[PDB]
């Protein structure tokens, strides 16, 4: 059974950078190796086959090298559309096996998020539940801190976060945070605030609303 | 030119048999050297090869799924099927089909995949609520609005804006599993504040597993 390994789990690289992604086989695979690109929400694409042969329609910046056990996928000058998870596959012996994948992120300039707060809709309140939504729009890097404050009291355990995959157009991320509490608990308080901490902000930004 | 599309039941109970189909065009599986394979990907994990079938009917299987896989083909219907017996939560994944010509396989074309959730939990449609744009978002700037798609099972839910006419500035967030065992997600869009206003914004929600459809008008 041939074991395939990719030493880099994930990395960030700037547009124009030379990117090297390695693959190691547990035994000689006699150049029977192919490289695949998995972009978020898109079908997997073949880039390179038989170690170095370029698949039709793939740009020349993608190249493959190697022999025996050690193989490398090179991106000569990284483009913003190149963010994806890259997988190697051996075809030397059954069962066919893949490397664990290398997730490549586009490193771009720091961008502060645009913050928006959404009160629970009147339609939702009619069901005994209240969801307060905080949106962090188009920011970089991915790391962001969201703190929920209810009547100046910091909340814990009653919120859930979701982050989008890197944006194809501007290389940013977006974040949605939902504060969950009963309608009875929602009517007890007045001030609902979302506090955002991010590298792009000189000081944390707070977005709030008054229930009435 | 070549197109491949996977189809499945979406939700299967533990111990039952999972049936998957790969429907294709642009090539024939009767062409000498042709083959079709099945690959799966559990959430946040890598790719795992499952099975393969050649034009001559020769079958190949991954021994990690020992005695549970059956790959078959119907060349006259341009279809390849995969049957997985005695499924468990460990079989919850996106299932992909891919094609190749000659040995070893260079998987030249792949389908978009089909999500399979292995659970005893019942199907439930979501409630859809508007995320109304604020009275003071940015006067003569940018305003944000959206829809909350709450309390559904299983994944996925389809979300579009103005029947696909609005794509720019849209962010449909990956679903979060709540403590109730039901999913919840938000889909947002940033638009100019001057159009709030004069342009209609409708989120089109379609939860195919339950056939629950909701189109919500989002107004200030």
């Amino acid at each position: 059974d041939i074991q395939m390994t990719q030493s880099t789990s994930s990395l960030s690289a700037s547009v124009g950078d030379r990117v090297t992604i390695t693959c190691r086989a547990s035994q000689d695979i006699s150049n029977y190796l192919s490289w695949y690109q998995q972009k978020p929400g898109k079908a997997v694409k073949l880039l390179i086959y038989y170690t170095s042969k370029l698949h039709s329609g793939v740009p020349s910046r993608f190249s493959g090298s190697g022999s025996g056990t050690d193989y490398t996928l090179t991106i000569s000058s990284l483009q913003q559309e190149d963010f994806a998870t890259y997988f190697c596959l051996q075809g030397k012996m059954l069962p066919w096996t893949f490397g664990q994948g290398t997730k490549l992120e586009i490193k771009r300039t720091v961008a502060a998020p645009s913050v928006f707060i959404f009160p629970p809709s009147d339609e939702q309140l009619k069901s005994g539940t209240a969801s307060v939504v905080c949106l962090l729009n188009n920011f970089y890097p991915r790391e962001a801190k969201v703190q929920w404050k209810v009547d100046n009291a910091l909340q814990s355990g009653n919120s859930q976060e979701s982050v989008t995959e890197q944006d194809s157009k501007d290389s940013t991320y977006s974040l949605s945070s939902t504060l969950t509490l009963s309608k009875a608990d929602y009517e007890k308080h007045k001030v609902y605030a979302c506090e955002v901490t991010h590298q792009g902000l000189s000081s944390p930004v707070t977005k709030s609303f008054n229930r009435g | 030119q070549v197109q491949l599309q996977e189809s499945g039941p979406g939700l299967v109970k533990p111990s039952q048999t999972l049936s998957l189909t790969c429907s294709f065009s642009g090539f024939s599986l009767s062409t000498s050297g042709m083959g079709v394979g099945w690959i799966r990907q559990p959430s946040g994990k890598g790719l795992e090869w499952l099975a393969h079938i050649w034009w001559d009917g020769d079958e190949s299987y991954n021994p990690s799924l020992k005695s549970r896989l059956t790959i078959s083909k119907d060349t006259s219907k341009n279809q390849v099927s995969l049957k997985i017996t005695s499924v468990t939560a460990a079989d919850t994944a996106v299932y992909f089909c891919a094609r190749n010509r000659y040995d070893p396989p260079w998987f030249v074309d792949w389908g978009q995949g089909t999500l399979v959730t292995v659970s005893s939990a019942s199907t439930k449609g979501p409630s859809v609520f508007p995320l109304a744009p604020s009275s003071k978002s940015t006067s003569g700037g940018t305003a944000a609005l959206g829809c909350l798609v709450k309390d559904y099972f299983p994944e996925p839910v389809t979300v579009s804006w103005n029947s696909g006419a609005l794509t720019s500035g849209v962010h449909t967030f990956p679903a979060v599993l709540q403590s109730s065992g039901l999913y919840s997600l938000s889909s947002v869009v940033t638009v100019p504040s001057s159009s709030l206003g004069t342009q209609t914004y409708i989120c089109n929600v379609n939860h195919k597993p339950s056939n629950t459809k909701v189109d919500k008008r989002v107004e200030p």
